[PDB]
């Protein structure tokens, strides 16, 4: 009873709303096509 | 009642149509730049 | 698709349905244009309802 | 409720639908990132 | 201009042969002729009739 | 050379000393209709049933009003959202009696100010200009339609439209506030920031420019007479006016750019207009402002209140009061 | 010093405004984190297998009948009107009462004929037809004593 | 097994979501990097089908 | 009648076909058993005059002035029904139950809206003779109830059952021995129930159907509006239809 | 008695309106 | 009757016919000017600037 659905909800939270800011920032270190 | 009726139908048929030639009167020409 | 889908595909929710609302196959569509453009051409307002 | 084969995925979609508001802040950060220019 | 009207008749020969097909066709497709299922299309139906005009 | 291009010669002539243009081929008639209409209705129209329970409420300077008081009165609620137009009435006294006005005048107004909207696309188009001055005129035109059309439609009823008149306003606010807690919605709190701020920018940039106006005159004359219609120069400094406010706040915080300041000054009321009159639309079908009503709560659960809770106080004071022979049932859901 | 919740991990997360305790504050489970009912289990009052629920379907199928055969009274009249709404005033509970018995699958395929011939009354009530309803009236009534001389 | 194959899905989707883009977006890597990122859309097509199947012969 | 039931509602509904009465075909005659009941008695007023001095042409005699309803088509009693009592030589009508009122306004000439509840409620018909004829001749009187209840609070918030009792925007009239005393007719509500005379004259019986139909006259008073202004007597005439069983 | 007094300054707020937009004072350059 | 579904509200022919009447009356004049117009001339523009 560790309540799996806040700390669901908080870390797929995390992991999605971080994927898109990985995208650019990759692509600064990369110097693409920004 | 249903005279005015007619009244209204014409004077509203009217001032649409208007409307409605008068844009189509080729209506984008008539600007400052040209025509 | 909507007509597929009401007609052959399963029929749709009509909740006009005779012996309560249901999924009913729709056999008999209104055709006659009167009627499908009598909706289209009529009042905006109440009783009409455009 | 999902069914049962996929109840565990039950917190991803919680946050599914808040996808297409990260999208339009995506386009401000990529803005930023390339400074505006 | 009478080469306009040797087009204006190719051009009323090549339609009212798809319309008299259609003619033809739909005669035996509904029974009756053409004023008579254009006409029952173009009038209301009888159970959508509205009653109509009883205010005094 | 024709006829009709010599009409529309003159139609869409910029040298008459209105601009009628196509836009007012329905502006003039729909609008000249309505204001005959409300002027006749205001002096001299007789009493109208308005909540459909015949009890008429005299709305005119013939019946006992005054300028404050006196209103043109919304339709029956017996009618509803049904059209009422004069031929379908059977008599003028009958249509009198059940807020026809009303309807003749509030589709005419609506009509017409949308072309007015139009019209003044259309000069625009024939002057040269850029386009969206009627694009800010969207504005007051969304909250016209809100009261008078959109919250009718939602409400089921032109009885809950707007009156047209002074009192009839103050009764439309406060049934709106008992119905609908405008004041707790956010969209009408974006309004108030839209003309409270908006008349703060109007106070401070007409304080800067007439503060930073150039010596053209002596202390006889007008300021005024300073300024010449029709010439190229700068009529006052806005580097000094950029200096004063940057000094005023900080310097980070004013406007250099005229262009980006002008901007400014026609976003924020058209914006904040725009929210609110997307409040009224939407609190048309009854999405209400915010309900904070017993919501603070102590250990043992007994409510404590609020300010939001003396707020509930004064609507439930306005709701058992409205309306007060109108209601049968004990929910008001119209 | 104030009780805490964050928000069911560190503190006390059984008090009366928690609202992010899923199905930590109760001790039996519930339905769905997102729900404040337990499943459809046993211990639950409900017993769809009870008696007084089977009677209360049966009694609606037997004064379906009667309903079905005052259709033709209506047709030697011409109160389309009344046929619409006798075929939704009381027979509305009648779907909901047949699909609950038809449990095999034949009960099945013969419970959509008398859902089909039900139909084929309410669109010729619509459309006047005097003969096409009771051509139908006799058809639902024949498949639906075929429905319940089953079970 | 369901349960097993959605989560490769939702990884092998959480890795394509970061790397295609990147991709596309640096102004070389697409033509050099497609059989690769092929491999890993063939293999995105094939669980959505197993997981169809998986799911259409469990019910 | 057979035709409006041949007809759905949305056929009806807006055309105005639901204020009217059905009209009787035929000369028959019914004779009502002792259990008889009128059922469907539709009630339609045609004619309306309200009683007023009128100066026609050198002379103030009294006149019944035709009046227009503003009021649009609300104005049409029917579902009204009650036994049919049989006496020794004549037959009765008490009416019992449906929708035996209805609030009408009409317009007099110079614009004055008279208000009236045009009703049948506890109508007691006396008729001539024993069967239903196209000569038979019902009357009796009914009770008039008063236009508004006593829940109806005015614009000042004053009523009969509810409501303040005091004119109490002018607070300072409260004030000496005397008090409120001449604003006493304005505070004080009162429930008036006035008496109507309606005449009901069969002319059209139809016997397989069971339906007498024919025209009537009424006169009744208006509203009084809880006691504060004098009634106006209200004659009105039309169409009536029943259906005997 | 009064509605004659609230007439006349509405009627004569509108004859105000009249002159000011058809007897202006023109805007002239120069 | 203001509630039945008349198109455009026509229930007497008197108002189908000022409708036609008004509509084509202003189409002859507008048949003045665009009448005798040739079909077959285009533009590659945003905008036409053709004739009078
Ligand atoms: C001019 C336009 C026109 C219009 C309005 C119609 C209208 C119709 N056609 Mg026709 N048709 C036309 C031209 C037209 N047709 C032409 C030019 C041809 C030759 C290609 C046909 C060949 C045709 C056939 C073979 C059939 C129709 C049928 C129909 C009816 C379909 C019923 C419905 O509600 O949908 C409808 C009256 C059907 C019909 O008559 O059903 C009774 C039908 O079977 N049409
Ligand atoms: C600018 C002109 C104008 C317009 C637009 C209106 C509009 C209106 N008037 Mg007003 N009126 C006007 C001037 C105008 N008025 C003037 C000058 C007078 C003094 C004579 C009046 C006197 C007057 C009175 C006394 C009344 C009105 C009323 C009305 C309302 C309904 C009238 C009606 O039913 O017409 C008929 C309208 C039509 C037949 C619609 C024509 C529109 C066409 C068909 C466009 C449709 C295009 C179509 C969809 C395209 C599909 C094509 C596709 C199928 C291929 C309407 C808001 C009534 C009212 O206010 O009710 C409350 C009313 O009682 N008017
Ligand atoms: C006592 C002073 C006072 C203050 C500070 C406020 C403030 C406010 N009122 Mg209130 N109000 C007041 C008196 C006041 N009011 C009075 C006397 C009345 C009549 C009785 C009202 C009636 C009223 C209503 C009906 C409403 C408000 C609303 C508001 C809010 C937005 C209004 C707005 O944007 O205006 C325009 C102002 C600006 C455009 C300038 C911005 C001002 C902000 C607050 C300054 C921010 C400074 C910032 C924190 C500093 C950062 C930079 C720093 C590093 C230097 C704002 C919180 C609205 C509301 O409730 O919103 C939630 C609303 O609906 N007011
Ligand atoms: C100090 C407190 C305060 C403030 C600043 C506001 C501010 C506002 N209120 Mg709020 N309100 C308040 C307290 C307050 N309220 C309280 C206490 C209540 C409860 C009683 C309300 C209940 C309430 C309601 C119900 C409504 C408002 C609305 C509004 C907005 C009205 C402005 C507008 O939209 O006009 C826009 C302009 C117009 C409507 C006029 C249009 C002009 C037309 C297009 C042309 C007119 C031309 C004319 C006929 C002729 C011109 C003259 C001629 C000679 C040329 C404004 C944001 C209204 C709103 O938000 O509507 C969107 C609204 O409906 N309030
Ligand atoms: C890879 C292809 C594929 C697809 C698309 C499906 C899809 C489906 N199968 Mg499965 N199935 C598959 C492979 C697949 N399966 C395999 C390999 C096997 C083993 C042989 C099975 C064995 C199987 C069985 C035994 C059953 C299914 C069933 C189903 C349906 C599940 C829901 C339902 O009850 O239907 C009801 C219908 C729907 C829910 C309609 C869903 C489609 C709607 C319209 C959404 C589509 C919208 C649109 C395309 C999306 C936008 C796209 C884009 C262009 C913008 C669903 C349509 C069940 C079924 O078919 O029931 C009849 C079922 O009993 N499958
Ligand atoms: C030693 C000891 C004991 C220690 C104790 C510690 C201690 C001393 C602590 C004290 C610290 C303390 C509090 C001091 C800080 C001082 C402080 C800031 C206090 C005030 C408090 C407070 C919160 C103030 C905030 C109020 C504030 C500044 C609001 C303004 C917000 C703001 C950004 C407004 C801008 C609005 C705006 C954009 C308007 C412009 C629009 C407009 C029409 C402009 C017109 C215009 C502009 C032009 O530009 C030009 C050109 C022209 C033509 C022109 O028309
Ligand atoms: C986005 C903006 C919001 C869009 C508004 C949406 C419009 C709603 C759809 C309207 C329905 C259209 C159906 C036809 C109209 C209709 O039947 O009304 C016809 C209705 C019916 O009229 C009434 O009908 C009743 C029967 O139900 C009775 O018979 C009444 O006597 C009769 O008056 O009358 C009106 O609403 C009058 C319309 C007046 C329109 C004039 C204004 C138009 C000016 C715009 C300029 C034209 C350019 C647009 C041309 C395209
Ligand atoms: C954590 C949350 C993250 C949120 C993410 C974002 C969410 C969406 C926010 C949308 C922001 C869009 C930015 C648009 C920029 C733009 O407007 O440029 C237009 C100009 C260009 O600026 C001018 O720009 C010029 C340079 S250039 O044009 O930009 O190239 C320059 O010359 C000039 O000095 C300068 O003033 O901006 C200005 O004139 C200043 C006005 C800025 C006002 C925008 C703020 C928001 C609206 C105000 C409040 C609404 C009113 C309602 C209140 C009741
Ligand atoms: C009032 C009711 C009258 C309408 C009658 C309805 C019949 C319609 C006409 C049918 C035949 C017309 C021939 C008449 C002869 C005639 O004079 O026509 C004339 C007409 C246009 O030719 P004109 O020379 O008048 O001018 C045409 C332009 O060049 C402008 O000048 O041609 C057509 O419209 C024919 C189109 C055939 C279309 C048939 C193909 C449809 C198949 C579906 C296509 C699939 C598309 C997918 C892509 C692969
Ligand atoms: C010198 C001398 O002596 O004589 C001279 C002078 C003279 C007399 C003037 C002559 C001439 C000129 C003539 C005879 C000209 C033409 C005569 C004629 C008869 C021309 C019909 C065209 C019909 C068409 C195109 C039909 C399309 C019909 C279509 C496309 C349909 O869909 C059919 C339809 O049923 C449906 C399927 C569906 C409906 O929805 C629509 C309708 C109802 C339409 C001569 C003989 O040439 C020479
Ligand atoms: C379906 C699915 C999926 C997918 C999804 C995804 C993952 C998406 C993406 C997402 C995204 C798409 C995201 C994004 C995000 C974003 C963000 C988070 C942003 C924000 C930021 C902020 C807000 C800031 C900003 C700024 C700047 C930068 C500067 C200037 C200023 C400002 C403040 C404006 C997965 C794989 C999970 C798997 C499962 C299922
Ligand atoms: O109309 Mn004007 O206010 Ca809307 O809620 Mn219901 O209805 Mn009446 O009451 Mn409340």
């Amino acid at each position: 009873m560790i309540n799996w659905q806040v700390i669901g909800q908080l870390m797929s939270t995390a992991v999605i709303m971080l994927a898109g800011p990985a995208v650019i920032v990759l692509l600064a270190l990369k110097k693409g096509n920004l | 009642m249903l005279t005015l009726k007619i009244l209204v139908y014409t004077t509203v048929i009217f001032f649409v149509s208007l409307f409605i030639f008068g844009f189509l009167s080729s209506d984008p020409s008539r600007n400052p730049n040209r025509k | 698709l909507l007509v597929i889908k009401a007609m052959y595909l399963g029929g749709v929710y009509d909740t006009w349905a005779p012996g309560g609302g249901d999924v009913r196959y729709i056999t008999t569509p209104t055709l006659n244009p009167i009627v499908i453009f009598g909706y289209v051409f009529r009042s905006p307002f109440g009783g009409d309802g455009w | 409720r999902l069914p049962e084969a996929y109840v565990v995925f039950s917190p991803i979609v919680d946050v599914l639908p808040i996808i297409p508001v990260f999208f339009l802040l995506l386009a401000f950060v990529w803005q930023a990132a390339i400074g505006f220019r | 201009a009478y080469e306009e009207k040797r087009l204006q008749e190719l051009k009323h020969c090549r339609l009212a042969m798809i319309g008299v097909f259609g003619l033809w066709a739909q005669a035996q497709a509904s029974g009756v002729g053409v004023t008579e299922q254009i006409g029952a299309a173009l009038t209301t139906p009888d159970y959508y009739a509205k009653a109509g005009y009883f205010l005094p | 050379v024709s006829l009709w291009e010599r009409f529309c010669a003159w139609i869409t002539s910029t040298e008459n000393r209105l601009y009628i243009g196509w836009f007012g081929c329905l502006m003039f008639p729909t609008l000249l209709t309505a204001t005959s209409c409300f002027i006749i209705a205001f002096i001299a129209a007789p009493p109208v049933d308005i909540d459909g329970i015949r009890e008429p409420v005299a709305g005119s300077l013939l019946y006992g009003n005054n300028i404050i008081s006196g209103a043109v009165v919304p339709s029956s609620n017996a009618i509803g959202m049904h059209f009422y137009p004069i031929w379908e009435a059977a008599s003028i006294d009958e249509w009198l009696y059940n807020g026809g006005p009303y309807q003749l005048i509030v589709l005419h107004f609506l009509l017409g100010v949308s072309a007015y909207m139009g019209r003044e696309w259309e000069l625009s188009y024939r002057l040269g200009m850029r386009p969206w001055i009627f694009v800010a005129f969207s504005a007051p035109v969304a909250a016209a339609s809100a009261v008078f059309l959109v919250y009718p439609i939602g409400q089921g009823s032109f009885s809950d439209g707007m009156p047209l008149g002074i009192s009839g306003t103050f009764n439309f606010m406060l049934v709106f506030q008992a119905e609908h807690n405008i004041l707790m919605h956010p969209f009408h709190m974006a309004g108030v920031a839209g003309v409270f701020g908006g008349s703060l920018f109007s106070a401070m940039h007409g304080s800067l420019v007439t503060s930073s106006l150039i010596r053209e005159t002596t202390e006889n004359e007008s300021t005024n007479y300073g300024y010449k219609f029709g010439q190229e120069e700068e009529t006052y400094n806005i580097v000094a006016a950029h200096g004063y406010f940057g000094r005023l706040i900080f310097q980070y915080a004013s406007f250099n750019n005229s262009r980006a300041l002008h901007f400014f000054l026609a976003l924020w009321p058209v914006v904040g207009i725009w929210i609110t009159s997307m409040g009224i639309s939407t609190m048309a079908f009854n999405l209400n402002g915010f309900n904070f009503n017993q919501s603070v709560v102590d250990s043992q659960g007994r409510v404590i209140n609020t300010w939001a809770d003396i707020l509930n106080r004064a609507n439930l004071g306005i709701e058992v009061m409205h309306e007060r022979n109108a209601h049968n049932f004990p929910l008001d859901l119209a | 010093s104030p009780r805490f919740s964050v928000f069911g991990l560190v503190g006390d997360g059984t008090s009366y405004s928690e609202g992010a305790a899923y199905g930590t504050d109760q001790a039996d489970k519930l339905y769905s984190p997102y729900s404040v009912y337990s499943p459809e289990g046993e211990k639950s009052l409900y017993k769809p297998d009870n008696a007084e629920y089977l009677a209360r379907k049966k009694a609606v199928l037997a004064e379906t009948k009667n309903r079905l055969q005052k259709i033709p009274a209506y047709v030697d009249k011409k109160e389309w009107f009344n046929v619409k709404d006798e075929l939704t005033r009381y027979m509305y509970e009648t779907r909901g009462a047949v699909r609950s018995l038809s449990s095999s699958v034949t009960q099945k395929e013969k419970a959509e004929v008398f859902f089909r011939a039900l139909e084929d009354t309410y669109g010729a009530a619509t459309l006047k037809k005097g003969d096409a309803v009771k051509a139908s009236n006799d058809k639902a009534i024949a498949a639906l004593d075929a429905f319940t001389a089953t079970l | 097994m369901i349960t097993l194959l959605v989560a490769l899905l939702v990884l092998i989707s959480l890795g394509l979501v970061v790397t295609v883009p990147v991709a596309l977006a640096t102004p070389g890597e697409w033509e050099i990097a497609k059989g690769k990122f092929n491999r890993f859309f063939q293999i995105w097509v094939f669980l959505v089908i197993v997981i169809a199947a998986a799911d259409g012969i469990s019910s | 009648k057979s035709q409006i039931n041949e007809l759905s509602y949305l056929q009806v509904k807006g055309t105005g076909l639901a204020n009217r009465c059905a009209e009787v075909v035929g000369e028959d005659s019914i004779k009502p058993k002792p259990g008889a009941k009128l059922v469907d008695m539709c009630i339609e007023p045609k004619a309306w005059a309200v009683e007023e001095e009128v100066g026609k042409a050198g002379k103030t005699e009294k006149k019944f002035v035709n009046s227009k309803v503003m009021t649009r088509q609300t104005y049409t009693l029917d579902a009204i029904e009650g036994p049919i009592t049989v006496d020794g030589g004549k037959i009765t009508f008490n009416e019992k139950e449906g929708i035996d009122y209805a609030a009408t306004t009409v317009q007099l000439p110079g614009g004055e809206r008279v208000p009236f509840l045009f009703t049948v409620k506890d109508l007691v018909a006396k008729g001539n003779g024993d069967t239903f004829k196209p000569g038979f001749q019902m009357g009796g009187d009914f009770n008039t109830p008063s236009y508004r209840t006593g829940l109806f609070l005015d614009p000042k918030g004053r009523g009969g059952t509810t409501g303040y009792d005091m004119a109490v925007a002018l607070p300072a009239l409260q004030l000496g021995e005397e008090g409120d005393a001449e604003l006493f007719g304005e505070n004080n509500k009162v429930f008036d129930i006035t008496q109507g005379r309606i005449e009901m004259e069969v002319n059209k019986v139809n016997a397989e159907d069971s339906e007498i139909g024919g025209v009537f006259v009424a006169t009744q008073l208006s509203d009084t509006d809880m006691g504060s202004k004098t009634p106006k007597k209200v004659l009105t005439k039309g169409i009536f239809y029943a259906k005997v069983d | 008695m009064e509605a004659l007094v609230y007439t006349f300054l509405l009627i004569g707020t509108l004859m105000v309106i009249f002159f000011a937009v058809f007897f202006r004072e023109t805007p002239r350059i120069l | 009757t203001e509630g039945t579904n008349e198109w455009f509200g026509v229930d007497d022919l008197r108002l189908l016919a000022v409708l036609f009447l008004g509509h084509w009356a202003i189409l002859s004049l507008w048949l003045g000017s665009y009448g005798d117009s040739n079909e077959d001339e285009d533009f590659f523009g945003e905008i036409d600037y053709s004739a009078r």
